[PDB]
This record gives C-alpha cells, sequence and structure tokens, in this order.
C-alpha cells in the first residue's frame, strides 16, 4: 500500500540526479553496510575488547558523515548557504578530515 | 595626517592590542614583586611536582606512572588519573627554550605560565568578538579581559593550576565553533575538534563544551534556522571531537556510556532524523508524505551544580572547601565592576539582531550566569563571556553616540562618550585595587614587615631529619605539599579518590587515645603533622576544621560511635574552654593541638594559656600524651609534628 | 570468554563482501578513469596519499606515536603541495 | 659537602654561588624536643646552634640566601 | 627590583591610556570614508 | 616458616622451601596493585622473634604490555582497514571521471 | 516566539540571580541588623536579603537606563518626549553607578 510511493521516489532519484553524485551514494551505502555488519556482530557476540569495536565502528560513522558532508557541499543546488567553498576546496577539506579521523582510529584501536 | 586610512586604522588596532597584552601580562605580577617567585597554595604543588618528572623523563615514562608516595598502603596512579594538558604545554614550552639554549629553570617557566597564557587570551577574545560584530567592538573586549578582577584571582604569577590556561582553550574552541557555524567548512570544524581535544586534556570542565554545543544546535533548530552549515559543522565536530576525547586514559569510555555526554549524541540522532526528513520532503509531495507519516547516571559531583543543595545533604567533602557556596551581591560586583551593568545591554543588543553565531553567545551567557550563581568557584566561565557581552554593548553605545557628533545635538552626544570614558577609568582603577589588596596573597607565607614561614620550615625539617621511609599523616588538605616539599609518603592526598581511607584518618583523630593508637598501626604511620595556628591567630586552624574530620569519619560502616552532636556542650555550642564537652577535651586532635599550651602568655593582659583564634581559655590545662612523644614544634607554634611511639618493649598495656 | 574462532573468521570474511559489492555496483553505474592524463603532480599526489594510508598501517604493527607523526608531517606536506597544484589545474580546466 | 661555582663574565662582574650541606656532629639528640622548654629556658639547648656569621669579601653586591625549597626570610 | 607601588602606578596609567585609545579608535572607525 | 605478602591484610601466605641453606618460594603476584610488603614473621615459643619486612611496589601495567591482535576482534581491524582502502579507491574515481 | 518576551524573562532571572536568590534559599540568612544595620560587617560574601535584592535592583536599573537611552535616539520622536526619555536614562545610569559604589564601600569599609 505504501510501495508505490517508494518506487516512484526511487525512479525520480534515478533520473533527476547527475552522475558523479550517484557514485557518492554508492560509497555511502557501502559504509552504511559495513557499519551494520559491525553492529550486528557486536550484538551477536557482545564486546570483550570494547575499544576495538568502538573504534572500528566510529571509523565508519565518521567516514559516512564526511561523505554526506562532501555530497552536501558538492551539490550545486546547495550553493547559497556555503559561500566561497568551491568543490575542490571541499574535497581537499574532506581528505584532511578523513586523514585525522583514520590516524586517531589507528591510535585508539588495539 | 599624510598616513592613509588603512595604515592608520591597522596601526591603531595593533598598538591597542599590544598595549592590552602587555597590560594583562603585567597586572597579574604582584605576588612575585612582593615575595620571591614561588608556587603557592595546595594544588599547584602537585602539577609542579608532575611537570618536573615529565621534563627529565620522557613522555612515554609518564603516561603510565605508579606514584608510590601517596596513599601509602594503596598508592595512586598519576599516569591515568590526571588530565595531561598543563604538563605537556609546560614541558613543551621548556623544551623549546632549552633547544634555543635559553636554559631556563623548570620552576621558573612553570610559575610564569599562567600570566603568559593570560596574554594570549586577549588576542583570542579580540577575534572571538571581531566575529560576532565589527572590529570596533572587539578591542573594547580585549582590554576589559586583560583587567577583569575575577579572572585575575585564579591566574596570578605563581598559580600553576589548569584554571588560567583553561579559559584560553575554551575561548579558542568557541572561536573555532563560531567560525564553523558561520562558514560551514569541514576544515574549520576539524580545527575545532582539535581545540576541543586540547581542552578535554587540560580542564576537567569539558562537559560544558559537550553540553552547550548541543543546546546551541537545539535552539538553532527550534526557532527554524537549522541550515546545512550548522548540520555539517555539528556532525563533524561531534564525530572527531568524541573520538579524540576518548584517547585520554582518564576519560576512558565515558563519552559513549555516561549521562553527561548523552546530550551531544541525542542531538546527533535528532540532527540526522531532521536532515533526512527535510530531504524527503523536498523530493516528495504533501499527500504521499502524510501517508508515510548500562548508561551510568549523573555523577554526584556534576549533579551538585544543578541542585545547589545536593552537596550539603549528601556529599560531605565538596561542601568543606570555602569556595563552594552560592555567590552574593558582594562577589559579582567585587570581581566584575561595570560589567554587571553592561551584561543586560549586551544581551538586549544580541536579542535585537539574532543570527546563527549570536544565539550561541546568548545561550552561553544564560547558562554560565546560573552556574556562577550556584558556586563561586565557577566564576571562571562567567567572567570571559560577560566581558565579551560587555564589549558588544559599550561599543554599541559609543557607536550610537559617535555619529551624532558634528565633527563626524552635540552636548548630549558628548555627555555619553565622556561618561563612558569615566566608567572605563573607574573600572581600571577598581580592577587594579582588587588585584593588589586582596586577590594576591601567598598561601604558605602568613604575613601581617613580619613574615611567618613556618609552613616551609617544618616541611624542610621533615625532609631532612626523618628516616627515608616515614609515613607523615595529616588531613587531606596538606597532602600535595608534604609530598612536594617534605618529600615523605603522606597517608592521604588531596585528590580524595578513596572516601574510606580518608574516613579512616578522620576516625584516627577526634577519638580516644587508645582507638587512635590502634588505628595508627595498620597503616604503619610514624609521624603526625597538625597545623595548630592558635598562637599566631591563623584563621584556618586544624581545630577550626575539626568538625569536618568528625563529620567525615563518622559517616562510613567502619565507624559510627563518632556520631555528631556529642562533642558539643548541652546547649550545642562548640566551645573548647573548660566548660566544653568532656569527650572533646579528650580526643587525640585536641590532645595533640594544645599539649603544654596552658602556660604561654599569648596576649598582654589575658589568662595564661589563652587562645587567640577562639578567644577562650583552654580546658585541659596540663596533660601528658600517652603515645605521641613530641618531635618538633615550630617557632610560632603554627605547625606541630609528633611521632607515634613504638610498641612497648616489656609489653605493657600503655605505649 | 571469547567466541569460537569460526564465528570470527566467518564474519571477517563477510566484512570483505561490502567492498566487492561496491565495485559490482560501480561497474554498473558506469564510472571510468578516462580523465587521468599522467600528469606529474597528479601521480605524485596519488602516490603520497597511498603512502599516507600505508603509514596508517605501519604505525599499527611497529611504530610509536612519536615517529609516525614526523613521517606524516613529511608525507602529508608533500601530498598537500602536490594536491594543491593538481587541484588548481583541475579547477582551471573545469571552468 | 660544599660546591663552589665561580662564573666569570667579561661584560660585567663575576658571580659565585655555593651550595652548603652542613650537619651537627656531636651528641645526637635523643628523646622528645619541646619548643616551650627551648623558649622559656636559657639553660635548655646549650649544644644547639641558633645562628652563625659568614664573612663575605667586602664587594658582594646582592647576596641571596636561599634554601632548596625557597627564599629564607631570616638573615642579617 | 620594582616596588609594588611603582607597578600599580604603571598599571593604572597603561589601563587609562589604553581605554582612551580605544575610544579614539571608535571615533576613527565611524569616521571611515 | 611462613611468608606473607601483605598490603594491610595478607593477600598471600605460603611456606618457604629450604634449598641450599636459603628459604626460597616462588609465587605469582596478586592481581591487586599498590604497595606490598614481604613480611617473614617467625614467632615461636622459646625462640627469638623474627620480623623481616621488605617493602615492594606493584605497578598496575603498561600501555605496551596489553595483548594485541586478538583473534576475537578480527572483524573490527579488517573493517577499519577496509574503510582506509575504500576511501583511496573513491578518491581516484572522484578525481578522474568523465560524465556520460 | 516573541523574541523580546524572552529577553524580559532573562532580565528578570538575571535580577533574581544577581540578588543572590540561590544563597538566600540555600542558607537562609536573617534579613535583620544586630538599631538594625542592613549590611554585613566585613565578609566578602555575606548576604542579608535586604542587601541582596536592593543591590540587584540597582544593576537592573543600571541596564534598563542604557536600553532607554539607546531607544530614545530613534528618529521622529517629539522633542518633549525625547527630552524626558533621555533625562530618565541619564538619571538611572548615573544613579545606579554611584549607589552601587556607595553600597560596596559601606559593606566593606576600607574599600579603595
Ligand atoms: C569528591 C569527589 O568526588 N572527588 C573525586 C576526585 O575529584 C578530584 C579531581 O579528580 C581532581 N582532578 C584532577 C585532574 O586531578 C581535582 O579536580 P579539580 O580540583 O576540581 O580540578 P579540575 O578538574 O581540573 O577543574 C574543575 C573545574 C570544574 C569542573 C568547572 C565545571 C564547569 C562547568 C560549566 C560544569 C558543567 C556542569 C554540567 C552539569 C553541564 C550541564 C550544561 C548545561 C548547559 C545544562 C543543560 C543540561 C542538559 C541535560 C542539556 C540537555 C540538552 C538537550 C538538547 C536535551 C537532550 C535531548 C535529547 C533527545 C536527549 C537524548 C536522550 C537519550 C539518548 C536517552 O580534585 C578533586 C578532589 O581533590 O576524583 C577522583 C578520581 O581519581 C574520584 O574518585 C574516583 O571515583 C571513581 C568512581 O567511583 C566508583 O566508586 C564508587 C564508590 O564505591 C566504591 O569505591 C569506594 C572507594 O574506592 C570503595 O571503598 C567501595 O567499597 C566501593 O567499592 C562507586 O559507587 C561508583 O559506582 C564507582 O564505581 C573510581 O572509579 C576511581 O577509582 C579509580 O581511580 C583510583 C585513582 O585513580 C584508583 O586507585 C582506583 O583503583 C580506580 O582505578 C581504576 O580506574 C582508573 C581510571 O578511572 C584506571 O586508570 C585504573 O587502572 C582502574 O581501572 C580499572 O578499574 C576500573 C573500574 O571502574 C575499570 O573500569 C578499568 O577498565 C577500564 O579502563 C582501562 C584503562 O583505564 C581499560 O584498559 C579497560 O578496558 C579494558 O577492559 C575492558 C573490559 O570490558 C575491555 O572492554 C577493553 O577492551 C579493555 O581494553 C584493554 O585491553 C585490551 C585487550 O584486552 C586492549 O586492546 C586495550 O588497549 C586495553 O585498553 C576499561 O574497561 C580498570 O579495570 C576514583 O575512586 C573522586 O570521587
Ligand atoms: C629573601 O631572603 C633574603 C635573605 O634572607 C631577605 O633579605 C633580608 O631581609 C631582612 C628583612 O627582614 C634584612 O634584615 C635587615 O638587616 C639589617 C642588618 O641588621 C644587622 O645590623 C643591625 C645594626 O647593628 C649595628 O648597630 C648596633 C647598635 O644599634 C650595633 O650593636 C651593631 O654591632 C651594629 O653596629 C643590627 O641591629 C642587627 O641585629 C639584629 O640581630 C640581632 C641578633 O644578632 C638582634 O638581637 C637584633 O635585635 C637585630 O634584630 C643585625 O646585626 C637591619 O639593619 C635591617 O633593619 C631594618 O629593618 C628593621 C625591621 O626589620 C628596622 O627595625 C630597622 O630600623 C631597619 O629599618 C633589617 O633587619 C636582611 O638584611 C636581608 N638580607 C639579605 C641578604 O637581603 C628577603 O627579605 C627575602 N625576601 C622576602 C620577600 O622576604
Ligand atoms: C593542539 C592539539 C594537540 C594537543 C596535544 C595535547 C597532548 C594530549 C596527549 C595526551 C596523550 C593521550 C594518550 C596518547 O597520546 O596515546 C599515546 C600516544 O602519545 C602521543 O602520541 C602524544 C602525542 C601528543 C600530540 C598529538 C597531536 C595530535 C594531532 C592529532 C592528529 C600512546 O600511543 P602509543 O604508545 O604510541 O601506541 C603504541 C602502540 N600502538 C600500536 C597503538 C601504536
Ligand atoms: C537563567 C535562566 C532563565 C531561563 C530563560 C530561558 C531563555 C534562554 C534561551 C535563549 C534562546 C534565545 C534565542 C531566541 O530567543 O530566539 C528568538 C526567540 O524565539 C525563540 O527562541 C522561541 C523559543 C524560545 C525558547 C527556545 C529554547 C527554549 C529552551 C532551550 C532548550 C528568535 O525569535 P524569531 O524566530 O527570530 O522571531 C520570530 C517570531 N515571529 C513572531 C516572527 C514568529
Ligand atoms: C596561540 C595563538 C595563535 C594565534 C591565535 O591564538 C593565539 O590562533 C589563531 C587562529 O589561527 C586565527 C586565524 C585563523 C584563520 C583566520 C582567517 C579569517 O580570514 C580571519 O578570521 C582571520 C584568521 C587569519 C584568524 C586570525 C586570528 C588567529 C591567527 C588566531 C589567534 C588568536
Ligand atoms: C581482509 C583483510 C583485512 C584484515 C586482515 O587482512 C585481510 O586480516 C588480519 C590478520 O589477522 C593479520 C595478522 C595475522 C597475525 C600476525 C601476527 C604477527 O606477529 C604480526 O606481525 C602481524 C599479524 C598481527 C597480522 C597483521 C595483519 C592482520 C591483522 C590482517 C589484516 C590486514
Ligand atoms: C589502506 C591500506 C590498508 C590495507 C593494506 O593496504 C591499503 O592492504 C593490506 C594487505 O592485506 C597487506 C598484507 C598482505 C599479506 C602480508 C603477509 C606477510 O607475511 C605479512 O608480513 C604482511 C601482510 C599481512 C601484508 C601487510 C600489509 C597489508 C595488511 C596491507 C595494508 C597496507
Ligand atoms: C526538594 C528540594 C530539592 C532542592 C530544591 O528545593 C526542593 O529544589 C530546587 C528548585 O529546582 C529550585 C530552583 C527552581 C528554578 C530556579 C531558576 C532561577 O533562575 C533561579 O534563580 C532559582 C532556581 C534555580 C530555584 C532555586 C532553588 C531550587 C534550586 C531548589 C532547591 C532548594
Ligand atoms: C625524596 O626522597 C626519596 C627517597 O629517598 C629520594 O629518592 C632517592 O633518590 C636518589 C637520587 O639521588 C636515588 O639514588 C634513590 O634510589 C632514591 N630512593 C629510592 C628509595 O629509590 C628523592 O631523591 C628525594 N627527593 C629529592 C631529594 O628531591
Ligand atoms: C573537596 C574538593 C575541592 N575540589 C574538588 N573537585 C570537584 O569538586 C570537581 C571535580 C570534577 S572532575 O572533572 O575532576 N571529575 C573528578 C572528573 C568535576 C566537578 C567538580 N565539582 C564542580 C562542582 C561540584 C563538583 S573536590
Ligand atoms: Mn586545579
Amino acid at each position: 500500500s505504501v510501495v508505490s510511493v517508494i518506487s516512484r521516489f526511487l525512479e525520480e532519484y534515478l533520473s533527476s540526479t547527475p552522475q558523479r553524485l550517484k557514485l557518492l551514494d554508492a560509497y555511502l551505502l557501502y559504509i552504511l553496510l559495513t557499519g551494520a555488519l559491525q553492529f550486528g556482530y557486536c550484538l551477536l557476540v557482545g564486546t570483550f575488547p570494547f575499544n576495538s569495536f568502538l573504534s572500528g565502528f566510529i571509523s565508519c560513522v565518521g567516514s559516512f558523515i564526511l561523505a554526506v558532508c562532501l555530497r552536501i557541499q558538492i551539490n550545486p543546488q546547495n550553493k547559497a548557504d556555503f559561500q566561497g567553498i568551491s568543490p575542490e576546496r571541499a574535497f581537499a577539506d574532506f581528505l584532511f578530515a578523513s586523514t585525522i579521523l583514520h590516524l586517531v582510529v589507528m591510535n585508539f584501536v588495539g | 595626517l599624510r598616513l592613509s586610512y588603512e595604515k592608520q586604522d591597522t596601526l591603531l588596532k595593533l598598538l591597542i592590542l599590544s598595549m592590552a597584552a602587555v597590560l594583562s601580562f603585567s597586572t597579574r605580577l604582584f605576588a612575585v614583586l612582593r615575595f620571591e617567585s614561588v608556587i603557592h597554595e595546595f594544588d599547584p604543588y602537585f602539577n609542579y611536582r608532575t611537570t618536573r618528572f615529565l621534563a627529565e623523563e620522557g613522555f612515554y615514562k609518564f603516561h603510565n606512572w605508579f606514584d608510590d608516595r601517596a596513599w601509602y598502603p594503596l598508592g595512586r596512579i598519576i599516569g591515568g588519573t590526571i588530565y595531561p594538558g598543563l604538563m605537556i604545554t609546560s614541558a613543551a614550552i621548556y623544551h623549546v627554550l632549552h633547544f634555543f639554549h635559553i636554559t631556563i629553570d623548570i620552576r621558573n617557566v612553570c610559575v610564569f605560565l599562567a600570566p603568559l597564557f593570560s596574554s594570549f587570551t586577549t588576542i583570542v577574545t579580540y577575534h572571538l568578538t571581531k566575529e560576532l560584530k565589527d572590529a570596533g567592538a572587539g578591542l573594547l573586549a580585549a582590554a576589559m579581559i586583560a583587567v577583569v578582577p575575577g579572572y585575575i584571582s585564579r591566574s596570578v604569577a605563581g598559580s600553576y593550576d589548569n584554571e588560567g590556561i583553561a579559559i584560553f582553550c575554551m575561548l579558542l574552541t568557541y572561536y573555532m565553533w563560531i567560525k564553523a557555524v558561520k562558514t560551514g567548512s569541514i576544515c574549520w570544524a576539524a580545527k575545532c575538534a582539535l581545540a576541543y581535544f586540547y581542552m578535554v586534556s587540560s580542564w576537567g570542565g569539558y562537559v560544558f563544551l559537550i553540553n552547550l554545543i548541543p543546546l546551541h544546535v537545539l535552539v538553532l533548530m527550534l526557532t527554524g534556522r537549522f541550515s546545512h552549515r550548522i548540520y555539517v559543522a555539528y556532525c563533524t565536530v561531534y564525530c572527531l571531537g568524541t573520538i579524540l576525547s576518548m584517547q585520554i586514559s582518564f576519560v576512558g569510555f565515558q563519552p559513549v556510556l555516561s549521562s553527561e555526554h548523552m546530550a551531544a549524541f541525542g542531538v546527533f540522532g535528532l540532527c540526522q532524523i531532521h536532515a533526512f526528513v527535510d530531504y524527503l520532503r523536498s523530493k516528495l509531495n504533501p499527500q504521499q508524505f502524510e501517508v508515510l507519516f548500562k548508561i551510568s547516571p549523573w555523577t554526584g559531583r556534576f549533579y551538585s551544580l544543578l541542585d545547589p543543595s545536593y552537596a550539603k545533604n549528601n556529599i560531605p567533602i565538596i561542601a568543606s572547601v570555602s569556595e563552594h557556596q552560592p555567590t552574593t551581591w558582594s562577589s559579582y560586583y567585587f570581581d566584575l565592576q561595570l560589567l554587571v551593568f553592561m551584561f543586560p545591554v549586551g544581551l538586549y543588543y544580541c536579542f535585537s539582531n539574532l543570527s546563527d553565531a549570536r544565539i550561541f553567545i546568548i545561550m552561553y551567557g544564560v547558562t554560565s550566569m546560573y552556574f556562577s550563581a550556584v558556586m563561586v568557584r565557577l566564576m571562571l566561565v562567567l567572567a570571559p563571556v560577560m566581558c565579551i557581552l560587555s564589549g558588544i554593548g559599550v561599543s554599541q553605545v559609543l557607536s550610537t553616540y559617535m555619529k551624532n557628533l558634528d565633527i563626524s545635538k552635540n552636548e548630549v552626544a558628548s555627555g555619553m562618550i565622556l561618561v563612558m570614558a569615566f566608567f572605563l577609568i573607574t573600572y581600571t582603577f577598581h580592577s587594579t585595587w582588587v588585584t593588589s589588596e586582596a586577590y594576591s596573597s601567598p598561601s604558605i607565607v602568613l604575613s601581617a614587615r613580619i613574615i611567618f614561614d613556618d609552613f616551609r620550615e617544618a616541611y624542610y625539617w621533615l625532609r631532612h631529619n626523618t628516616p627515608e621511609d616515614a609515613k607523615v599523616m595529616s588531613w587531606w588538605d596538606y597532602g600535595y605539599q608534604i609530598t612536594a616539599m617534605a618529600n615523605r609518603t603522606i597517608l592521604v592526598d588531596n585528590n580524595t579518590w578513596n572516601n574510606t581511607h580518608i574516613s579512616r584518618v578522620g576516625q584516627a583523630m577526634a577519638s580516644t587515645e587508645e582507638k587512635a593508637y590502634e588505628i595508627m598501626r595498620e597503616l604503619d604511620v610514624s609521624y603526625v603533622l597538625v597545623i595548630f595556628g592558635g598562637l599566631t591567630g591563623y584563621s584556618s586552624d586544624d581545630i577550626n576544621k575539626f568538625l569536618w574530620m568528625v563529620r567525615i569519619g563518622g559517616s562510613t560502616d567502619t565507624g559510627k560511635h563518632i556520631k555528631e552532636n556529642d562533642y558539643y556542650t548541652p546547649t550545642g555550642e562548640f566551645r573548647v574552654d573548660r566548660e566544653g564537652s568532656p569527650v572533646l577535651l579528650n580526643c587525640l586532635m585536641y590532645k595533640m593541638c594544645y599539649y603544654r599550651f596552658g602556660q604561654v602568655y599569648t596576649e598582654a593582659k589575658r589568662p595564661p594559656g589563652f587562645d587567640r583564634v577562639r578567644n577562650a581559655e583552654i580546658g585541659n590545662k596540663d596533660f601528658e600524651l600517652d603515645v605521641l612523644e613530641e618531635a618538633y614544634t615550630t617557632e610560632h607554634w603554627l605547625v606541630r609534628i609528633y611521632k607515634v611511639k613504638d610498641l612497648d618493649n616489656r609489653g605493657l598495656s600503655r605505649t | 570468554k571469547r567466541p569460537p574462532t569460526v564465528v570470527s573468521n566467518t564474519f571477517t570474511a563477510l566484512i570483505l563482501s561490502p567492498l566487492l559489492l561496491l565495485f559490482a555496483l560501480w561497474i554498473r553505474i558506469g564510472a571510468n578513469v578516462s580523465n587521468f592524463t599522467f600528469a606529474p603532480s597528479t601521480i605524485i599526489f596519488h602516490l603520497g596519499h597511498a603512502a599516507m594510508l600505508g603509514l596508517m598501517y605501519v604505525y599499527w604493527t611497529q611504530l610509536n606515536m612519536f615517529q609516525t607523526l614526523k613521517y606524516l608531517a613529511i608525507l602529508g606536506s608533500v601530498t598537500f603541495l602536490a594536491g594543491n597544484r593538481m587541484l588548481a589545474q583541475q579547477a582551471v580546466k573545469r571552468t | 659537602s660544599m660546591t663552589r661555582v665561580i662564573e666569570v663574565s667579561h661584560w660585567g662582574n663575576i658571580a659565585v654561588e655555593e651550595n652548603v650541606d652542613l650537619k651537627h656532629t656531636g651528641a645526637v639528640l635523643k628523646g622528645p624536643f619541646s619548643r616551650y622548654d627551648y623558649q622559656r629556658q636559657p639553660d635548655s639547648g646549650i649544644s644547639s646552634i641558633r645562628s652563625f656569621k659568614t664573612i663575605l669579601p667586602a664587594a658582594a653586591q646582592d647576596v641571596y640566601y636561599r634554601d632548596e625549597i625557597g627564599n629564607v626570610s631570616t638573615s642579617h | 627590583m620594582i616596588t609594588d607601588v611603582q607597578l600599580a602606578i604603571f598599571a593604572n596609567m597603561l589601563g587609562v591610556s589604553l581605554f582612551l585609545l580605544v575610544v579614539l579608535y571608535h571615533y576613527v572607525a565611524v569616521n571611515n570614508p | 616458616i611462613q611468608l606473607e605478602f601483605v598490603r594491610i591484610d595478607p593477600f598471600v601466605r605460603t611456606f618457604l622451601k629450604k634449598k641450599g641453606g636459603k628459604y626460597s618460594v616462588q609465587f605469582k603476584l596478586p592481581d591487586v596493585y599498590g604497595v606490598f610488603q614481604f613480611k617473614v614473621d617467625y614467632n615461636r615459643l622459646g625462640y627469638t622473634h623474627l620480623y623481616s619486612s621488605t617493602q615492594v611496589s606493584v605497578r598496575p601495567l603498561q600501555h605496551t604490555q596489553y595483548e594485541r591482535f586478538i583473534p576475537s576482534a578480527y572483524p573490527y581491524y579488517a573493517s577499519a582497514f577496509s574503510m582506509m582502502l575504500g576511501l583511496f579507491i573513491f578518491s581516484i574515481v572522484f578525481l578522474h571521471m568523465k560524465e556520460k | 516566539p516573541s523574541a523580546m518576551t524572552v529577553y524580559a524573562l532573562v532580565v528578570v532571572s538575571y535580577f533574581l540571580i544577581t540578588g543572590g536568590i540561590i544563597y538566600d534559599v540555600i542558607v537562609e540568612p536573617p534579613s535583620v541588623g544586630s538599631r538594625p544595620v542592613a549590611f554585613l560587617a566585613y565578609r566578602v560574601n555575606g548576604q542579608y536579603i535586604m542587601e541582596g535584592l536592593a543591590s540587584s535592583f540597582l544593576f537592573t536599573m543600571g541596564g534598563l537606563g542604557f536600553i532607554i537611552l539607546d531607544r530614545s535616539n530613534a528618529p521622529n520622536i517629539p522633542k518633549l518626549n525625547r527630552f524626558l526619555l533621555l533625562f530618565i536614562g541619564f538619571v538611572c545610569v548615573l544613579l545606579s553607578f554611584f549607589m552601587a559604589r556607595v553600597f560596596m564601600r559601606m559593606k566593606l569599609p576600607g574599600y579603595l
């Protein structure tokens, strides 16, 4: 009863969206899946090493959020709130933030 | 004249900024000109003794470090129980100088690090206020910050405590967050996460930062101003900030499973649950959308700030310290003069023009003010925000009255600039006076010039004329000093991380001589140090605080006979004269605080054996300590050190 | 108590399935690397970034936080300068 | 023990500082020490040394007497 | 070294001068071309 | 002869074993950290008293002595590495892609 | 809504806080002088209720005066009303900044 709207929404999102932006969504889905698997295994067995799971999970939530931020800034429609942030100055910023995130994740995990 | 407007403007901004910096750095420098440059009070004596061990021995030999010279039987870990912020900013500032062959001392770059970090506060404040509004109202903040009396009390030259270096970190983090919200750049947010990390590692009051930010975003979300800028900033800052915060061994896994850092997380999930909904609404139509339409509790310490009476009823240790009581009309004006008036005007000027950045300053001021109201010690947070608000208000008034002048009614227009200048002058005067007369007094140098330096002589004696394995036992107040100066193994420290060992020590005092001796054998204590203070007039005698000892020793399972309302007289008055309660005249504390004292003539015309502090004669005139033979008594009878006698040789009952 | 080794190896085998799925989805969307032009700066930037990630793994097994940071301070600087040059070129080409 | 450090400087002056460890040798004290007896009795503490006088070289400009723990108030 | 009184007097003079200079800066700011 | 490993109350109490004129015993240190005291006490009727006590300190641990690469936590480590590799691949595609 | 209607609440709370309401409620002090003397002798933070509310009220005036002043400057205001408004603002400012100073001096003899 509520599947017609879902299919219509997906169809819309499969023509009204430019390329080099769907790929971002694909990578985002990948991160969301690796996170779901991590959480599922944690629930199934529990956590003996807590910092291991916690930092092997943040390393995914942070990446997902950085990807969403990059998709927001890259999007041409959302170029009124962000003034003077060109796409290149967004990608480089994302790369820098990601580097910090990964370095901290490596330090925190066992 | 010939100089262009640009050059003139920038040379004035630079001149004023430099002057303000020098002013700030040279007004918290009174305790040093009077008495030599020595660290003062009970806390800076531990930070010092730690930064010193971190300087000579590499960082990796301090992150994990078991100090077996405090809580003798137990032993406290310094590696993972202290925020390593001050020690790594001082070690780094000392190493850089050594690399440049300045070869300064570690007791001289550690005393002048509070005023130095109160000279960088000025610059950061000037920018943090040059963001909310024009540069015009930024300078007027810096100078006021330079000479704010309440802040100066906690950051004089000699107070090596993470409270004059915390404000700087808070200001830097706020400036980063304000820039991230204003622009929305990922880089700016990151540079904020890093500031928070460098603040969660130096100041225990970082829960403020993970509770004002969610509050800020919630307000910027309830009025309908939540744009993608705030979303990007908040999410990035949350993720990176929390993961960075967990690094520190003391914090552990607190941010993810505590009820203090549940705010940020809740607002995170309510951020997503909002952005996604907006996105869906944009791609859909009303009809279809309508169709589709372990965690620990609040720890008592931080809970005391919400409920101002929780401390008194439950925690019998947080209410002891003098600076843990509500503020009066005489503290706000004494520490902040002309700022208290400016605060409402600054608020009104903010509320007039709401914006993404300001709705944060208003929230900070509204919260910080209440938190300062509950406890006087929190005046740290309150003074800078108030100063920023004051900067945004006086400048606005001046700007309003600066255009009316014909050169740029005229008499009325001037009357305002003149009144404002007079108010600013009065403020500078009062601030200097407050810094000079009162908020600058060395803790270990009782003075009236006559100098009483017993607090040092006794510790030096201990450090030189005792076996290298003594167990000097004294109230938890003096634990930091005895380990930094006497260099013995004090039974209880000032961290108070075990509320049973301290109770034990309390029980060992204010009890019969036998019970005390029995309790003074399990811990193998040898010496005993009690701060008499009776002959010199010292306000904080050990007898003066002996009520806390009797009220923190009789509040555990081990001891209950020490119940309160038993040392008092029939009328419930704590009199230490001959008419006082018999049990009081017999406790170990009083017995060792008035031994062979009812003979000295302290006053010109008074009974021999008088007590200056309590203005009453002693009751137990003459007695002989059964177990505690005397060992030392300083010239002014300000600190008396006894020594627990060993078990009797022939095995007799006594001694 | 720790779970049986099989319950750990199976899941570690699965955690590798999403990465393969990503490629299986991309090769479906139609992403290509045709814009690559073998420019000096771009290759230097990519190599630097790859080395930076490799380091993120060499600081796990062997190194301590005082040698990894210096190496990052050098590789990151090289990556930043090359990246900036390549990004500027890309920006100019986009216009 | 005594460590005498003599730093020469061609610009101005020459600064000499000496660390002095000193110990009372004879008749090690036994039993309790009492400040009351020490003050109210001249006979008490005959062997004790309250102070000593150090002759300087007649050109010392600023002499600072300081212990390991801090500047000492008492010296004339 | 420096007497306490001297330092206090210097602090007072510096603060008063800094506040007058800040007011002058506000006047210069408004007067921008 | 009884050896006692005591903090405030004896954590361990074993019997020293004679071996070549020395009374020697080997025992694992108790989990609890802190300061401790070897305290050989030999008080018997008609003999001399013996109270030998050597103070020893037991530090808790070192951040370099915990176990690493635990097999149970293999899925976490791999995932973190997968993220690091994913970003690299994504970056290349993001930098060099021609529109359709 | 009604953004100002919030500033009014905030100012009222500020007046209540700066009069040491928390101190009053926590540790009830007798509002009496022992002839009654309102101010405490020498304690840096010792508040009787009369010293507190009276001192706070002054701060609130010391703020509303400035708000009234800035509001008066608005153009198209009759000279008769503008003069009265500016007079009230000046009186509230000067009076609050002198009364507060005198009160502080009285509470702590030896001030300045
Ligand atoms: C009085 C008091 O209290 N005191 C305290 C103190 O204090 C002090 C302090 O501290 C100081 N400081 C310093 C720094 O020093 C000082 O301070 P001051 O002065 O103050 O200064 P400062 O700080 O700086 O400054 C200040 C200032 C201030 C603060 C200011 C402020 C300001 C402000 C502003 C504030 C603010 C406020 C507020 C409130 C805020 C607010 C805001 C606002 C705005 C308002 C608003 C509101 C709100 C709410 C908002 C809202 C908003 C909105 C928007 C809305 C919302 C919306 C929504 C929607 C929502 C949503 C919802 C939801 C979601 C739901 O001074 C002071 C004084 O002097 O302190 C101290 C400390 O020291 C403390 O103490 C502590 O305590 C604690 C706790 O407690 C406990 O206990 C209790 C009692 O009982 C008990 O106890 C007793 C005694 O003891 C006895 O006796 C009895 O009997 C019993 O038993 C209880 O009750 C409780 O419960 C608890 O339990 C404790 O704990 C502690 O202890 C500790 O410590 C000590 C010493 O240290 C020692 O000794 C001991 O032993 C212990 O130790 C431990 O711990 C440590 C740390 O902690 C460590 O280190 C060690 O080792 C140990 O550990 C161990 O154990 C533990 C147990 O717990 C465990 O846990 C651990 O483990 C862990 O860890 C480790 C490391 O560490 C690791 O390792 C681990 O991990 C592992 O394992 C695991 C297992 O599972 C696993 O998992 C993992 O994995 C592993 O890992 C490992 O491994 C692996 C392989 O395997 C590898 O891989 C790796 O790597 C590795 O890692 C873990 O787990 C162990 O085991 C003491 O005690 C006192 O208290
Ligand atoms: C950091 O540490 C440093 C070093 O410790 C410290 O600097 C010291 O500060 C003290 C201040 O407390 C300075 O003390 C001064 O000493 C002066 C020298 O006094 C000697 O000479 C006196 C003059 O005697 C002559 O005349 C008489 C006859 O009148 C004759 O018999 C003599 O032979 C001689 O010819 C002499 O009186 C004095 O005697 C003292 O000691 C005896 C015991 O032997 C005692 O019985 C006496 O009663 C007397 O106390 C001594 O021999 C002194 O002149 C000077 O006095 C001024 O101040 C006092 C008040 O303190 C006034 O009453 C007096 O009128 C003078 O105005 C003062 O006492 C000391 O010199 C410093 N030392 C150094 C090296 O700097 C710093 O303060 C510390 N830092 C801080 C922040 O505290
Ligand atoms: C302004 C922002 C910087 C403020 C600095 C404030 C200082 C805070 C430091 C507190 C220390 C927290 C604990 C900590 O640092 O962990 C130390 C590693 O010890 C360190 O490396 C300390 C380095 C401190 C500088 C780090 C710069 C932060 C930049 C993030 C990219 C242990 O790491 P390691 O011992 O090296 O790990 C060994 C084994 N591994 C396999 C895991 C490598
Ligand atoms: C000392 C303690 C005293 C307690 C006092 C509590 C006040 C502290 C909160 C400070 C927040 C200030 C921000 C603020 O007030 O925003 C204003 C006004 O609009 C609103 O904000 C409406 C909601 C006001 C409360 C929002 C947060 C409530 C508490 C935070 C959890 C913006 O209003 P606007 O939306 O700009 O005006 C539109 C009004 N129309 C008529 C046009 C519709
Ligand atoms: C404080 O007392 C302790 C206890 O003796 C001193 O520690 C000794 O320091 C010397 C350094 O010359 C070492 O050789 C000894 O091994 C240390 N003692 C022990 C038991 O290990 C410490 O030096 C004293 N602090 C000072 C003098 O500043
Ligand atoms: C007798 C004492 C003197 N000073 C003390 N220290 C604290 O009271 C205190 C400490 C922390 S903390 O961050 O160090 N926590 C241990 C992690 C937080 C809050 C704190 N108080 C602020 C208001 C009430 C509680 S206890
Ligand atoms: Mn502190």
